[PDB]
């Protein structure tokens, strides 16, 4: 029939959500987590020159 | 870092010891300088007291 070439589509579509929602989901949140981890690193360079600030 | 810190933490505390030794040998240098000078000035008024005992003999 008409039905199966778009039905097959209209599964097909649906497993294509599926990978881009999780591969969304973990690329937010390693990016995140990266963005947290350079601020750490950042704030220790800074607040270790400050915590120094000649002896 | 961390390590560094840790290097910069040993870094002054020896600098503190040698501020402490350094405090402490001047202050007995110069207290033993300043016996030496008073041990000069008790020479120089026995070397003036035996001039006078040699004056009355």
């Amino acid at each position: 029939d008409k039905l199966k070439e778009a039905e097959t589509r209209a599964e097909f579509a649906e497993r294509s959500v599926t990978k881009l929602e999780k591969s969304i989901d973990d690329l937010e949140d390693e990016l995140y987590a990266q963005k947290l981890k350079y601020k750490a690193i950042s704030e220790e360079l800074d607040h270790a020159l400050n915590d120094m600030t000649s002896i | 870092m961390d390590a560094i810190k840790k290097k910069m933490q040993m870094l002054k505390l020896d600098k503190e010891n040698a501020l402490d030794r350094a405090e402490q040998a001047e202050a007995d240098k110069k207290a033993a300088e300043d016996r030496s000078k008073r041990l000069e000035d008790e020479l120089v008024s026995l070397q003036k007291k035996l001039k006078a005992t040699e004056d009355e003999l």
